[PDB]
């Protein structure tokens, strides 16, 4: 064991060698001690190798306590990018919207939380959009109909007309289905949409 | 660098006493850095950077610094464990919002107290019905989960909307552990709700008989569970109820029709679709009960001829009736 630490203190060159040293006292179940090589690791090769690391570093000592606070403070210290998420996805389940908080610190990452939100419960996914607006029009379109469709409810429904202002011929649809949805009153607002879905067929088609 | 170990704590402690006074963002680095050092037992600065950090957050207003309560406690709580308590108790207290921190503080407050028995749950408890609810199920029980564990909560949630259902339920497992507790949830059941406690009482003859006699003096669904269950235990009284009751309640009239009578349903069925029609282009239910009374009958081919045959017949009536 010393004639192998010998290495720890001494000749450090690569990586390979740190994960297969600490697989060693892996192999003899040092457990922290081995962790605590993983410290030594990373206070070297910076933001890049450090990653290379750190990905086992997390998915075995989070494999071994399962003691919450000391491995969330591990990816504290960490977090200074798809190992955030698998991370964040392991604390939720083993605060939530501290986490999808997390993942809100790139349509794809917000897709995600939008579906841990759905998970604990409707209200928020809505909400997310918000944040989500700021091709993502696609994305905050499919929000929109989602939204939209939902609607508070004249908050919601100016939303629509704020979302379908906010952004072709299946959204003109959609604008057009916002305005038949009104009992005799989405008719004007209606036809103003599908005017102006025409004058997006007018700038589409002067495009060269 | 020097590979010092106590030196090292030397320095450090030498540091942290005055020169945190501004603040102690460097000092959690410093400690992070010691934790790191120690690394390549001794995660005692883990707490102590984390604990820092939680107080260190600025309080400004009053759910914001309530927040952080929550934090922070909970961080104390896994890793004077009184004055903690205490100072988190102040700190919910002392909310702008005054709303949100009832809700908030009670799990935490009930945790910590929890974190002896007799003084706790008078604190907690600190309402003619909730002294009458106690002393059903706070010495039979005798247990650490459930009656003790569901005597003060349950109090404390109905001021829950689900109270005499769940108090209905208590009585019935204290007491069989019996006629003496199902009569206190059927005695509250009256005070639409007693039909939920007469419907449970007779699944435990007599309940059954209890649970229309209680129907019948109150007074659509109510009903259609009255009459489903004196029908099913085993054609007379179901009708009765059918006629004082019926008049979705036009659909349940027919389908009572077909399972209490299907063992004069025809005459009396099809006299009854037309007086509805006539009492109010409305006349789809009566085309459609006369072929499901067709295709009912006994006879395959016969059965599926006949079921055409007394379809098309009222179609034929329909259609020719204005």
């Amino acid at each position: 064991r010393k004639l192998e630490r010998a290495r720890d203190l001494f000749e450090q060159a690569l990586d390979g060698c740190p994960p297969k040293y600490a697989k060693t006292l892996y192999l003899l179940y040092a457990q922290l001690e081995e962790e605590w090589g993983l410290a030594r690791h990373a206070m070297a090769v910076y933001e890049r190798a450090t990653r290379a690391v750190e990905p086992a570093q997390q998915y075995d000592m989070f494999n071994i306590y399962i003691a919450e606070i000391y491995g969330v403070t591990h990816t504290r210290g960490i977090y200074q990018h798809a190992r955030e998420m698998c991370l964040r996805f392991a604390d939720m389940e083993c605060g939530e919207i501290d986490r999808a908080r997390a993942i809100y610190s790139t349509w794809k990452d917000f897709e995600v939380r939008h579906g841990n939100e759905d998970t604990i419960k409707e209200m928020l996914r809505i909400r997310r959009s918000v944040q989500a607006t700021y091709f993502m029009a696609s994305q905050m379109l499919k929000v929109s109909g989602s939204a939209t469709g939902t609607v508070a409810p004249g908050q919601s429904g100016m939303d629509d007309m704020k979302l379908l202002e906010q952004r072709l011929a299946a959204e003109a649809e959609r604008d057009q289905p916002l305005r038949a949805q009104s009992k005799i009153l989405f008719v004007r607002s209606d036809a103003s949409r599908e005017e102006l879905a025409e004058l997006a067929q007018q700038v589409n088609p002067e495009e060269i | 660098n020097q590979k010092e170990f106590e030196r090292v704590r030397v320095i450090y402690k030498y540091a942290l006493d005055r020169i945190s006074k501004q603040e102690l963002f460097k000092n959690y680095t410093i400690f992070e850095k010691k934790f790191g050092d120690r690394r390549g037992k001794r995660r005692f600065q883990y707490e102590e950077e984390v604990k820092a950090n939680p107080h260190n957050y600025d309080a400004w207003f009053d759910y914001l610094r309530l927040v952080e309560s929550d934090a922070e406690a909970e961080a104390v709580r896994e890793v004077n464990v009184p004055p903690i308590q205490e100072k988190r108790h102040w700190k919910r207290y002392i909310y702008l919002w005054i709303n949100y921190a009832l809700y908030e503080e009670l799990e935490a407050k009930d945790p910590e107290r929890t974190r002896q028995a007799s003084l706790e749950l008078i604190p907690h408890k600190k309402a003619k019905m909730w002294i009458l609810y106690a002393q059903f199920e706070i010495r039979q029980k005798n247990l650490s989960l459930a009656r003790r564990a569901l005597g003060t909560s349950i109090g404390k949630c109905p001021k829950k909307l689900f109270k005499v259902y769940i108090e209905l339920e208590l009585q019935l497992r204290e007491f069989d552990r019996k006629f003496l507790e199902f009569g206190p949830e059927n005695c509250t059941s009256w005070i639409e709700l007693e039909t939920i406690l007469g419907d449970i009482d007779r699944a435990r003859l007599a309940i059954s008989q209890p649970r229309l006699d209680m129907p019948e003096v109150l007074w659509i669904d109510f009903e259609i569970e009255q009459e489903e269950t004196e029908r099913t235990r085993n054609y007379r009284r179901l009708l009765q109820r059918t006629q004082h009751v019926k008049v979705f309640e036009l659909s349940s009239g027919k389908e009572g029709s077909l399972t209490k009578c299907r063992q004069k349903t025809m005459r009396n069925c099809e006299e009854k679709e037309e007086r509805l029609m006539l009492l109010e282009s409305f006349e789809e239910e009566f085309g459609t009960a006369s072929d499901k009374e067709r295709v009912d009958k006994l006879m395959e081919k016969v059965k599926k001829r006949r079921k055409v045959q007394t379809d098309d017949g009222s179609d034929a009536g329909w259609e020719e009736y204005f």
